């Protein structure tokens, strides 16, 4: 889950 | 506190919750309903309810793409644009419910996964009457016959959202209300793959709790409204599985689409 990750990180 | 709650802990909340809400998400209930009613003072929302209509008003909404195609795949690809917008909306949600980010972050992922089109489904009546739904942060109003009339399966996507939408929005819920409602939905402890189910239904325990105080304050005559308000959350279900057997559908029958990146990762292995 790249983008979920990236969005949850910021 | 957060382990134990009073009233005035749930209110804190409730508030706090009602905040990050006006902050994550553009278009509330409050102004939408302003604008489907004309109480504004802003212009009125182009109309678009046929081929065109369409054509003349794509002018007017926020739509970024690289050039064409036929309708119902156009409106599609739109749909696509702003499900990307409302799940990074989601997701920036999600950060401000106290405790979610000190979850495993495969967890916080797996209950995004989960959670945002349902949230998507619920906040979709904010924008919605009977006959139409609001778009591009209230610059258009797309007409429920036309959306309804696409060619199949691209028709069947939209009339089951808007049927849950009228019956939904008879709860007459305010932007207050939906903040611990959607919040309620993203800390659900049943998700599929979970590693630590403990600490999400500890936060949706306190959430419930705010939800249901909420609900008796600001409903005082809308009695067992938190009770109606539950069942909703398996019907949120349903039209998951329905859409995602329509997606299915169209991956196959539609072999130059493809969805964006963010939404293929959350249709991926999705139950
Ligand atoms: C029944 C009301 C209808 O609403 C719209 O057409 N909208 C509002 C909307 C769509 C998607 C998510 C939230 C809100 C809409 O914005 N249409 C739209 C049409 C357009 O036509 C060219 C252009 C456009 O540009 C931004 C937008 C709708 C469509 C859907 C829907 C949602 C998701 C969907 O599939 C995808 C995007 C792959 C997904 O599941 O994420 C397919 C259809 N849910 O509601």
């Amino acid at each position: 889950h790249k983008i979920l990750h990236r969005l949850l990180q910021e | 506190d957060q382990l134990n709650p009073e009233s005035a802990d749930l209110r804190a909340l409730a508030k706090h919750l009602y905040d990050s809400y006006i902050k994550s998400f553009p278009l509330t209930k409050a102004k939408a309903r302003a604008i489907l009613t004309g109480k504004t003072t802003d212009k009125s929302p182009f109309v678009i309810y046929d081929m065109n209509s369409l054509m003349m008003g794509e002018d007017k909404i926020k739509f970024k793409h690289i050039t064409s195609k036929e309708v119902a795949i156009r409106i599609f690809q739109g749909c696509q644009f702003r499900s990307v917008e409302a799940v990074q909306e989601i997701t920036e949600y999600a950060k401000s419910i106290p405790g979610f980010v000190n979850l495993d972050l495969n967890d916080q992922v797996t209950l995004l996964k989960y959670g945002v089109h349902e949230i998507i489904y619920t906040m979709l009546a904010s924008l919605m009457n009977k006959d139409g739904v609001l778009i591009s942060e209230g610059q258009g109003f797309m007409t429920r016959e036309f959306l309804k009339s696409l060619r199949k399966p691209f028709g069947d996507f939209m009339e089951p959202k808007f049927e849950f939408a009228v019956k939904f929005n008879a709860l007459e819920l305010d932007d207050s209300d939906l903040a611990i409602f959607i919040a309620v939905i993203i800390l659900s402890g049943d998700r599929p793959g979970l590693l630590n189910v403990k600490p999400i239904e500890d936060i949706q325990d306190n959430l419930l709790q705010a939800l249901e105080l909420q609900l008796k304050l600001n409903h005082p005559e809308s009695s067992q409204l938190f009770a109606k308000l539950l069942q909703k959350m398996t019907d949120l279900r349903q039209i998951v599985t329905e859409h995602v057997q329509l997606l299915q559908v169209i991956k196959k029958t539609e072999t130059d689409m493809s969805l964006h990146p963010l939404l293929q990762e959350i249709y991926k292995d999705l139950y």
